[PDB]
């Protein structure tokens, strides 16, 4: 890449915007592993009644 | 005194004709009011004078005098109590005399010219004294000033003067040389005053706080950085550092500071009172203060002069703690001033030199035995300020290198409100190998394995962050959840101190050292409680939680007992336990 | 500055002032140095360019035994929005805070397009709470910035997650983050007194349900909780 | 230039101009510059370059009422393959255009390895058309590029989500852009007439629907689209 002001300017905006993604798919993570474990809750209800 | 006349004037830049004879880096006075200049270049008859202020309204062919001396500070009773700026002129007098504005050429004397001081004989004619030896001793406050002959003399005294009331002026002692000695002398502040020899640093200097003086110690004599982030409490861990250090005599210097932050500092630290005489701390604290707007040379001196003060005040024999508030406008002054020269700049426009620079103001800490035979030392706390926290600066970088402790503290923190904001995972400190000794010695014996208990518990702690990030600390094994909890109580009861409470402002190493012989007790008997099939919440409510979160607020001359009642309840607490 | 001393430490005013572009000051200066060949520090700017802004700006503030007080807004645009930039870092070394506009919320047609989240002033303690403006101000100020962030950082998570995945208080910091920005700082040309941007603040607040306000202390919260936006709204 | 422009304006000769290397002319040039202490541009360039190459470069055209010509073909090496290097840059900034090769393009044995997206031939609506090449020539042109950046950026899309979840027109797309790669751009030493070209685009262009082609007008389409790629060869 040649380097020059504009062009670290954007490398810059680059990381920025990664930083954030990052951000984002913690939440979204999070998000999920909320919804596992509500869902583990009702496999282990399925699989008791599955026993009955 | 060398005598010549301006030939040309270019900005602060001043040619002077006439100047055969003027040294290199001499100051000189420049013009009819005798502004203040400094000698850089010389070439034939000619001298190249470096003005310290404004040089409009100066005109050719104005006298230049050369003072015949280096950049030099007035070292003598009469500092204490006193407001300087970088090249030590006294504030409040030029306000006296001048006004709410600080006007050019205005001549003042860093120590009072008029105050008559007691003055009493150490010693008698025939002596033979040497560099530092005392001459004798004036009152200052809470202080015996003793007055030292300077470092480069040596005689047999001829006369002395008896007791009495004398100004700082008259001349005490006078030799058989014919040399007279007064109660002041000067000292270049470039060149590091010297000592017989250097110690090693074997005894730590107490701050006070728990998590500096366990976990990331500094040696007496040591060096420590510190960044000051907005926000993160700098100035209250700061003046609380000033206030319950074990040092005799602070020195504070602020380098080009903010305008509102120097008056922060300027209005604060008169309102600290001395926990060792009750009285006002500004009666052992010398101010070095520095804004933005004043001349550049003088930010760039502020902290040789304040760490020349503090290297007298340590051959005195006393014990010295230099705060440099902020290095990176230092810096950012040298940065200027090289600029200014047409040098050629390394890294990020600093130059080449910055490092030895660095290396020069920081060096000059360390304990060391006198010229006149006893014991002081120099301990150096610089701070360093980044354009926005990024520590990649060669400032930082220059730093770290020199520096035995690092004490990093976080923004982070500060709004968690744990006080002090001290990030214990990016501090470090190198002391804590030599100073182990002195622990065994002083405290315990014990005390190295319990301060590497505590830490690797921390580290234990900060290895479960993300588990706890993705799921809750219920969902955690009980012994994981014992470890989040025993850091919980380490960091609550241990390394927070409120700086403001009337007993937890101030830590022994003895209170310190029992803190923690409880939290890791309580740790090992729980450990056990979990294997014997104990669950974590029958733990969690024990009133020992409590004692332990009481122990920061005990006295100190009611601790041993409140321990040893804390130790024997924690012991019974887990017995009885299902 | 000169006029602003003179008022403010002669005749008792309270001076603000305002330097409305800084960036064209230090270009002025740049060629003014260029022009008198002199070699540039940094990125081509006059090596003192620091001590000369230093000499502007530290001619604000408060005297001792002075009624008066001066006052200061520096106005600079970031050549490239780089923060980075000599001007603004030497800015930000020398001042107090600085007040970011957003070009995001000015494209949005919000105004002023003040960005709340990097703003900041360093001073605002010292001058706010009880006798001065009033007392839930600060506690106030902190429970918008936070609850801000929270709605701001959801709104991105509700473009891949969805509205309906989000958690009841999620979608109360989603419609809280629209409504601060349409109301509090889309206050078009109002000149808004600080009782009202008070009241206004307290109304946003009162979209969230009591309990959230965490950095608010329960006899404000008691005291000023539970107002509509629309009994005191400009317009709806 | 001095021997080209004589001949076309003397003589009524079609010159053909062929400079190998700009950039070894470009070194003599700095070479004398920092000798004579000019002040330089970017990359220790003398100022005066873009004034010089100028003077080179725009001895080329045609005139009134005469009947020769000169075409100007140089041939410079970008360092490092950088297109914002001063020379490229320049020479961009002077030139009608220029034809860019692509080094990932070489690599896979495309001949010649010539990139369309960074390539450019200003006069080049002044050629083409009808009555000059065809009149479908320019919009057929249009849809190629906008066709192929459409395929690169799928390029890009897919090494973030793979190529499994691409959708179908995602899927046309990145197709359509090897197909290109491989059957337009690839072409060996033969020599093709502008017809032979115009059909292969079309046939390349058959490859997506219909609709997709916004830059062509609809005649056009009715007149060309549909032909198969596996009816000019195999």
């Amino acid at each position: 890449v040649s380097p020059t002001r504009m062009n670290l300017l954007q490398r810059r905006g680059q990381l920025r915007l990664a930083q954030k993604g990052v951000d984002l798919l913690k939440k979204k993570r999070d998000a999920l592993v909320a919804e596992f474990f509500g869902l583990v809750r009702e496999a282990m209800e399925a699989r008791k009644a599955l026993d009955q | 005194m060398i005598q010549g006349v301006i030939q040309k004037i270019a900005g602060p830049a001043v040619i002077a004709k006439g100047m055969l004879g003027a040294r290199m880096y001499d100051i000189c006075k420049v013009g009819e009011e005798g502004l203040v200049g400094e000698i850089i270049r010389l070439d034939g008859d000619t001298a190249f004078v470096q003005v310290y202020e404004d040089t409009s309204g100066l005109k050719v062919g104005e006298p230049v005098v050369s003072t015949g001396l280096p950049l030099a500070v007035e070292l003598g009773p009469g500092m204490l109590n006193g407001i300087y700026d970088g090249i030590q002129r006294p504030l409040e007098r030029i306000r006296e005399k001048t006004g709410i504005y600080i006007t050019r050429g205005v001549v003042v004397h860093a120590l009072d010219r008029e105050k008559k001081w007691a003055w009493t004989p150490m010693v008698k004619p025939g002596d033979e004294v040497r560099g530092g030896m005392v001459l004798g001793t004036v009152p200052e406050f809470g202080f015996t000033h003793k007055i030292l002959v300077p470092p480069d003399v040596r005689g047999r005294v001829k006369e002395v003067k008896p007791a009495g009331e004398y100004t700082v002026e008259e001349p005490v002692v006078v030799l058989e040389d014919g040399t007279e000695l007064k109660m002041y002398h000067t000292w270049p502040v470039r060149r590091a005053r010297p000592v017989q020899r250097k110690l090693d640093p074997n005894t730590p200097f107490l701050t006070g706080m728990r998590i500096l003086d366990v976990l990331f110690p500094v040696a007496m004599g040591g060096t420590a950085a510190i960044p000051g982030p907005f926000g993160s409490g700098k100035t209250v861990t700061q003046q609380s550092l000033a206030k319950w250090s074990n040092a005799d005599v602070v020195v504070y210097v602020g380098c080009g500071e903010r305008g509102n932050e120097m008056t922060d500092v300027l209005v604060e630290f008169p309102e600290l009172t001395d926990p060792k005489t009750g009285g006002p701390l500004m009666h052992r604290t010398v101010l070095i203060a520095n804004t933005s707007n004043m001349p550049v040379a003088a930010r760039e001196a502020s902290i040789y002069v304040g760490v020349t003060i503090a290297e007298y005040f340590r051959d005195q024999g006393f014990s010295v703690a230099l705060m440099a508030d902020s290095t990176s406008r230092w810096a950012e002054a040298l940065r200027e001033i090289s600029s200014r020269l047409e040098e050629m700049p390394a890294e990020e426009g600093y130059p080449p030199y910055l490092a030895a620079r660095l290396a020069a103001f920081y060096e000059r800490a360390g304990k060391v035995i006198t010229l006149g035979g006893e014991e002081g030392a120099v301990t150096i706390v610089g701070a360093v300020s980044p354009p926005g926290g990024d520590m990649s600066e060669p400032v930082t970088q220059s730093t770290l290198r020199i520096v035995g402790a690092f004490w990093r503290l976080d923004a982070s923190l500060a709004f968690r409100r744990h006080f002090p904001a001290i990030n214990w995972n990016g501090s470090y400190s190198l002391f804590t190998s030599a100073l182990d000794p002195w622990y065994r010695e002083n405290v315990a014996e014990d005390y190295p394995e319990l301060r590497d208990a505590i830490s690797e518990l921390l580290q234990r702690e900060a290895g479960l962050q993300e588990i706890v990030q993705l799921v809750g600390p219920d969902a955690l094994q009980d012994a994981e959840r014992l470890v989040i909890e025993v850091g919980r109580i380490i960091r609550e009861d241990f390394l927070q101190q409120n700086a403001y409470h009337e007993v937890d402002a101030y830590c022994s190493m003895k209170k310190a050292y029992g803190i923690m012989k409880m939290i890791l007790a309580f740790y090992k008997e729980a450990e056990a409680a979990i294997k014997r099939g104990v669950s974590i919440d029958e733990i969690l409510q024990l009133p020992v939680l409590e004692r332990i979160g009481r122990a920061r607020y005990v006295s100190e001359e009611e601790f041993p007992a409140y321990f040893e009642e804390a130790m024997k309840e924690i012991q019974g607490a887990f017995k009885a336990l299902a | 500055l000169t006029v602003a001393e003179y008022l403010a430490f002669e005749h008792d005013y309270h001076v603000l002032v305002i330097l409305t572009d800084m960036t064209n000051y230090c270009e002025a200066l740049r060629e003014i140095g260029a022009a008198r060949e002199e070699i540039p520090g940094r990125r081509g700017y006059p090596g003192y360019m620091y001590t000369d802004l230093a000499t502007i700006y530290e001619r604000a503030g408060v005297v001792e035994g002075k009624k008066g007080s001066v006052t200061q807004i520096p106005i600079l645009s970031m050549p490239d929005d780089d923060r980075t930039h000599p001007i603004p870092d030497l800015t930000g070394y020398i001042t107090e805070g600085q007040i970011q506009l957003s070009r995001e919320l000015h494209r949005k047609g919000i105004y002023p397009p003040i960005d709340p989240l990097p703003s900041l002033s360093r001073l605002m303690n010292n001058g706010v709470g009880k006798g001065k403006t009033r007392e839930d101000h600060k506690q106030v100020s902190d429970q918008l910035y936070s609850a801000y962030a929270n709605g701001v950082d959801i709104r991105k998570l509700v473009a891949i997650i969805g509205e309906d995945a989000l958690t009841e208080n999620d979608r109360r910091y989603l419609q809280f983050a629209d409504a601060f920005e349409r109301f509090f700082i889309n206050q078009g040309q109002q000149n808004r007194s600080i009782e009202e941007s008070l009241q206004i603040a307290w109304a946003l607040l009162s979209m969230l349900p009591q309990g959230e306000l965490k950095r608010i202390s329960k006899d404000h919260i008691g005291k000023y909780y539970g107002q509509k936006l629309e009994e005191i709204w400009g317009a709806p």
